[PDB]
């Protein structure tokens, strides 16, 4: 529903320190 | 090593 | 988790600790998939070779935690189990095929900044993200080393999914389609693995299409921790989703 959207990160549009590593590996 | 938890849960 | 890092606060709000009531200790990881259902590895609850066979009353679920050992007053929520459900074709005798279980909570847990459910993948999610080289994230309070320490706080490590032939060639265990393996190769110069006590926790990925986190795997097994040329193996959540669906619509929220 709201699954998978973190209150302290996606909900406030803040990124955590290593999620960019994941997104750089996707393609 | 684990801190005591309230007895309501045990 | 070997060679990871301390989680940030609220980084993995679906993280659940399975906690043994007596003796008081960490039993495994787990994840929050709704306000009344928790996902884990079957072998956290049932594993005859080790004389493990927990009933509902033997454990508690601790949600919203960060510190491993401290009682995080006003942050964590401690929940009792209503009923445990193990996959009926879980193979504990040989290779932990279908290593998956659900636990229904006695009461709904309230969501907060620290407590929030992860998504479960649909077929397209799995097809697009479960590819060799794509990285997922594993989290847990398990051992920091194969043999020694223990962490103060939740640990995190990002690891790439490994080609199926490379997984198979690393092990003597029979690998099935219900499993996938992840970790760096020796030549890659990066390290990291799950270790004892991390089982049951989640391997998650963040879809670049909808910006949501999905739980693609469950920490299941590995030959030691962070050994060169070995890889961790995870239950493939999408392959077991029909079973998940069936128990939740027959019994749950
Ligand atoms: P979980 O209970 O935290 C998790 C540990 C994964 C992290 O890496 C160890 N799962 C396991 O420990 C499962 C539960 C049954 C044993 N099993 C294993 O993963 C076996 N691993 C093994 O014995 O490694 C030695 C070890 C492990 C941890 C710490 C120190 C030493 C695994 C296996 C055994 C033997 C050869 C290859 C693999 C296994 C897999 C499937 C069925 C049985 C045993």
């Amino acid at each position: 529903a709201d699954c998978g959207l973190r209150p302290l990160f996606e909900k406030k549009s803040l990124e955590d320190k290593t999620e960019r590593e994941l997104l750089e590996s996707y393609i | 090593d684990f801190e005591e938890i309230p007895e309501e849960y045990l | 988790i070997v060679e990871g890092s301390d989680a940030e606060i609220g980084m993995s709000p679906w993280q659940v600790m399975l906690f043994r009531k007596s003796p008081q200790e960490l039993l495994c990881g787990a994840s929050l998939i709704s306000d009344r259902w928790v996902l884990t590895a079957a072998h956290c609850l049932l594993y005859p070779p080790w004389d493990k066979n927990f009933t509902e009353n033997d454990l508690l679920v601790r949600i919203g935690k960060h510190s491993r050992t401290r009682y995080e007053r006003n942050i964590e929520k401690i929940s009792m189990l209503e009923k445990i459900y193990i996959h009926p074709r879980y193979n504990w005798r040989e290779n932990l095929d279908r290593d998956i279980a659900l636990m229904k909570l006695k009461k709904p847990v309230a969501f907060s900044d620290y407590i929030h459910p992860v998504c479960l993948p649909d077929r397209e999610t799995a097809a697009s993200l479960l590819q060799a080289g794509y990285k997922g994230r594993v989290t847990g309070w398990g051992n920091l080393k194969e043999t020694w320490g223990q962490p103060s706080v939740l640990q995190v490590v990002n690891l790439p999914i490994v080609e199926r032939p490379v997984c198979k060639d690393s092990t003597r265990i029979r690998i099935t389609d219900n499993m996938f393996c992840a970790g760096y190769k020796p030549d890659e110069g990066k390290r990291g693995d799950a270790c004892e006590g991390d089982s049951g926790g989640p391997f998650v990925m963040k879809s670049p299409f909808n910006n949501r986190w999905y739980q693609m795997g469950i920490v299941s097994w590995g030959e030691g921790c962070d050994r060169d040329g070995k890889y961790g193996f995870y239950t493939h959540v999408f392959r077991l989703k029909k079973w998940i669906q069936k128990v939740i619509d027959q019994f749950g929220e």
